[PDB]
RNA sequence: GGGAAAGGGAUUUUAAUAGCUAUUAAAAUCCCU
RNA sequence: GGGAAAGGGAUUUUAAUAGCUAUUAAAAUCCCU
């Protein structure tokens, strides 16, 4: 085929091409020298030396496929299982001036992680001998909406610099949370020209240090490592890339993330506009369309935080079953409709938005169906609504507790990945308003086989006693507890809730 | 503004090398794959009377020859990135390189896996006699 | 002889002091051991065995002087000498709670470079086998102006991460610099007590790598190293401690900064208070009270931009001098009154706000006595004024010029540090609203021994050609020019200033 | 709240101890540039009657020595920082200390400049007897 | 913090124990949190 | 930028060359800057 394409565009402003010898293509060569059979000639002109032309980098197109060579423009699916690693990504860009027109070189890149790096602009300038990655002149986009990057072009450090703080900061970020990098961008035509910037790629290397993958490259070094290892280091190694335009959006990415947000509103700049670029993927992979089937793997005790909440869970249930005099339970938000608590005999009702069985009926909770539940006891156990009734017990994840299992989401609120990823909208206090924050207590009725607290609800502590059995058992309630108010999570209780009541076993 | 320089079907190939660590191997691993060879190279109409070196001020290809320009048969040169020889100086650019008919197929893999020797400068296996 | 002090105060809640064997001093040993004479005795009570008391911090005193040890508190003096490393620092702090009572901890580090870092509660712990640097309880202060230290108190990591980013940071920002570092804070008592967890002094050393002066230490690997070597270091070796509270300031810290800024308004965090104290401590050195014989080392190319200074200055006052047959200069900022430029015969006076000779008179400008020089051509080179005349020519420094020899300062201007350290302020074009930018252009006369350019007033360019001596004089001026340019000086002019009166030679 | 601890006569050395890298060659250079020695230490009362080992569990003097605490008369429970022996514990504390009476002015300096013998559990140079 | 026992210092004044000072306890002003 | 020669792409339409396509040139819409 014949289709020219925009890459490694000549942007230098002579009007003749190269001698044979020194140009890179055929159709860069001069047209004095070609011939038929679409072959060259040496004319023996004199040679037009030294010479410094720039040359574009717009148009990168990683779509090759090399046996042992990662794909890295993943799809929709490797995306959404690849979400501890994602991190927004916008660059702002200068036009090149002076004696280069007809290309852009990164300016400002800011990240979802909010810090903005600011570059001198650097192109690749093509020279008899060879060529360099040096500065050009460029100068920032005309118009009234780019006036704010005409002070940015005087505050611009030198690449080899800025490169070590973007491996840095993705170090600080990235580290706990997996061994990969994912780009998240708008638009990825000038995000991976920015990109081939500061990235390298390859085969899946070992970090030197330990059995990690490794995610940095040091140059000097010749050298792979990890995030925990990758002091000092020039490139990021294998990033992957997504594009959230791909994904059926269609206008700019202002108006796409102002439907489904109102928090990352402020100043224009390259980090915000990642953040809005990672805020709007969150929204459209977790919000709009959710997968059940995907299950994430364990980094951090997930499975001990599971039991834990099971335990306190049971506790709370059992003692707000027990406290008043509540013949009928509604659980809103059971997806499988699995009674939590059986002790107290009690007849159980199960709702859900997407219910797995059919033994559980369909409830999209709105504040106006408080009167079809007045009658019984409101669960509320990681279900989240904007308004709860009077009667509820409620647990809702805190999105302001920084976590490992924490990521943050759309409009303020998290994305919490337990072996599942569950969008929660974040945590306002105003819709607990008719509720109470639930005091720490513990309730038993295990067998009897030094320990002072008044919130132990025992037989023991009646008498104003306990036993190794009890002391035992609180003090691992106690644990329990501690991990879950620790991870995050908020218990409320309906207002004429009172622990003395539970004093008659 | 600016004049294009580069056909479509290489885009994809070049960009590989403008991000991979090293080059020259994922280059050769995407040519051995059965991915298509750098086209769009220049090649020069010669009377086939040269004397047949590796590299040369002037275009010197035999009958079993061709002579190509220099720096449309370095990688380095075509995709445009820093080039790994002497004080950052390419060997190719600015001088035509000879290449054997049977291996017209593909100039920058034949560039990148052979070297002149430094004695009297033809292809080692390829013309070079010093017993 | 039995002054008590605060520091090492035993804050737990027991009632009764600790046994001889396990007390670190007599007076904090309990009553019922200690005798007439000042002694202890064993009376063989059975051991208050395992326990655990939280010990306060607050109170340490750096002023003990030992041979070969450096003095970190420093002077007013000497942290002028050591202006290029100030970095603004302060700390909030969180109550210790429950378990404990009578201490606070660091909550919130931030610094003059817009950083803040949010860490865990952690205090030392005595305990039976001796003493540990972990976690304790901790609520943030009360009152309704910390009631934004309260989401802080789950958002914050581990001290080791923590020790490792601040490394890193003053790494980034001081490596350029200085090889030393100075915290200027508004009141030492708490920000040394902070700085306790990631400071270490001793004698002064040498950088493994290099021959800088050391200035951060590896526990790990037991090393030292400048800021360029300093990857993976955890504690900053050797830092001065600058307090400007000690300096004669009444009241608190926003009342003194807003007396002489306006720019530093904000929402209240620790990074913002740092930039304050920063701010009013460059306004109490280098604004009020200016000492002018302290002299700079040079770190790079500041002799070649002195040059390039005096050579810009010469040509653009013989053209304006030249062109508008001025007859009468005054220079307004002439430290010294001597005349830059002598080729033509003009009558020159001399103004400055504080001459170094007898020939010059005292002038300190205001706008109203712009009538008072308008006869002839009036000379701002380096002379910040708010409001210039009609017939000036002015160089000023555009602070928001990223250089080496730039840094920041008071009300949005900045310290120009070049053998001296001068204050500009805010570089507002506003101030410039009667003169116009000054085209780049040059000037000789000359005698003669290709280069096309029609801002070459020269003998040759009036023949339409150009000599070799006027190339290599063009071109050298033109290096000048770019450097003095891109150091940050702008030119401007009076309106009236047309190159094509120049070329009557 | 709380209850005060130390005199600030010992607070410029012990913030020196707390901020330094090397806390027993600060201490000792402290001292012997003629800085005041740590006051404040822990003294027994006892009969003088003791067998004089280093470290024992309760008071052992003789006539020549005398019976510290030991928590009293460690430099990294005095400045409260990490002790550098096997696992983090101290050696000193919950256990008596018996220093030479010839040394009474500086019980840390010599606490921190010799170590007991592993055989005769007595301080080396001082009352130690193993040829 | 989700979590009963609301923090540190400087100056002045007051009262007590001991042989004018050290400590203890309180009030007022200012700074840090 | 302090600095004469105002950037990149996708879709549609039009004109020209050569034997419906590739390039060149222009207009409209949208995205990035
Ligand atoms: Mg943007
Ligand atoms: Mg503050
Ligand atoms: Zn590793
Ligand atoms: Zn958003
Ligand atoms: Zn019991
Ligand atoms: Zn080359
Ligand atoms: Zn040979
Ligand atoms: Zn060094
Ligand atoms: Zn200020
Ligand atoms: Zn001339
Ligand atoms: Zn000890
Ligand atoms: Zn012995």
């Amino acid at each position: 085929s014949q289709i020219v394409t925009g890459l490694f565009k000549d942007c230098s402003r002579e009007t003749s091409g190269l001698s044979p010898a020194y140009a890179p293509t055929y159709v860069s060569v001069d047209d004095k020298y070609k011939t038929s059979d679409e072959l060259c000639v040496n004319l023996n002109l004199p040679a037009n030396v030294p010479y410094s032309r720039v040359i574009s980098r717009m148009g990168f197109k990683l779509d090759a496929t090399v046996p042992g060579y990662p794909k890295l423009f993943i799809t929709r699916e490797e995306a959404v299982r690849q979400v501890r690693s994602w991190i927004g990504f916008d660059v702002e860009g200068a036009h090149a001036s002076r004696n280069a027109c007809g290309t852009n070189v990164p300016l400002q890149l800011g990240f979802s992680t909010g810090v903005n790096f600011v570059v001198q602009p650097v192109g690749v300038v093509d020279t008899e001998w060879g060529n360099m990655l040096t500065g050009i002149a460029a100068r920032p986009p005309p118009g009234e909406q780019f006036k704010h990057l005409v002070p940015l072009m005087h505050k611009g450090a030198a690449w080899p610099i800025v490169r070590r703080r973007i491996v840095q900061m993705l170090s600080d970020t990235l580290d706990k949370l997996s061994d990969y990098c994912t780009f998240v961008c708008w638009a990825h035509g000038f995000a991976l020209t920015s990109a081939s910037y500061f990235c390298k790629i390859g085969k899946e290397q070992k970090c030197c240090m330990c059995n990690r993958r490794a995610a940095a490259y040091s140059s000097p070094l010749q050298s792979y490592a990890c995030w925990t290892h990758s002091c000092g280091y020039d490139y990021v190694y294998n990033p992957f890339f997504v594009d959230v335009q791909q994904w059926g959006y269609v206008g700019n990415l202002a108006t796409n993330h102002d439907r489904y947000c109102s928090v990352h509103q402020g100043a224009h700049v390259a980090s915000n506009d990642a953040i809005m670029t990672r805020c709007l993927a969150i929204h459209s992979c977790f919000i709009e369309r959710v997968d059940w089937d995907i299950e994430y793997p364990y980094i951090s005790h997930e499975k001990k935080l599971n039991s834990c909440c099971r335990i306190v869970e049971r506790n709370v249930v059992r003692a707000a079953l027990l406290a008043g005099s509540f013949d009928k339970v509604y659980d809103i938000g059971n997806p499988k409709g699995i009674p939590i608590v059986d002790d107290p005999v009690v007849d159980w009702h199960y709702f859900d938005a997407q219910p797995l069985t059919r033994k559980v009926q369909q409830l999209f909770y709105t504040e106006d169906m408080a009167s079809r539940f007045a009658d019984g006891l409101c669960l509320f156990w990681n279900c989240n609504v904007p308004k709860y009734p009077n009667n509820a017990i409620v647990c809702r994840f805190d999105t302001r507790v920084h976590s490992e299992f924490n990521l943050p989401g759309c409009d303020g609120g998290s994305l919490y990945v337990n072996k599942h990823a569950f969008h929660t909208p974040a945590y306002d206090v105003s819709a607990f308003r008719d509720l109470k924050p639930l005091p720490f207590f513990y309730y038993s009725t295990t067998p009897c086989e030094p320990l002072k607290s008044a919130v132990c609800i025992t037989a023991c502590n009646l008498g104003g006693a306990v036993c190794r059995k009890h002391a035992t058992e609180y003090r691992e309630y106690m644990e329990a507890y501690n991990l879950v108010s620790a991870s995050g999570f908020r218990l409320w209780c309906y207002k004429t809730f009172d622990i003395y009541n539970l004093w008659s076993t | 503004a600016g004049s294009n320089t580069e056909f479509a079907s290489n885009s994809s190939v070049l960009s590989l090398v403008n991000f991979t660590v090293d080059p020259q191997k994922a280059y050769l691993d995407f040519v051995n794959a059965g991915g298509a060879p750098l086209t769009n190279c220049v090649k020069m109409l010669t009377p086939k009377t040269g004397t047949g070196i590796a590299i040369s001020v002037k275009p010197e290809s035999t009958a079993d020859q061709e002579t190509y320009g220099g720096a449309s048969v370095c990688l380095y040169c075509r995709a445009h990135i820093e080039h790994p020889d002497v004080s950052g100086v390419c060997k190719y650019k600015g001088k035509f390189v000879q290449i054997p008919a049977q291996c017209v197929r593909d100039p920058v893999g034949f560039c990148l896996s052979n070297t002149p020797c430094n004695v009297c400068q033809y292809w080692i296996g390829y013309g070079c006699n010093c017993d």
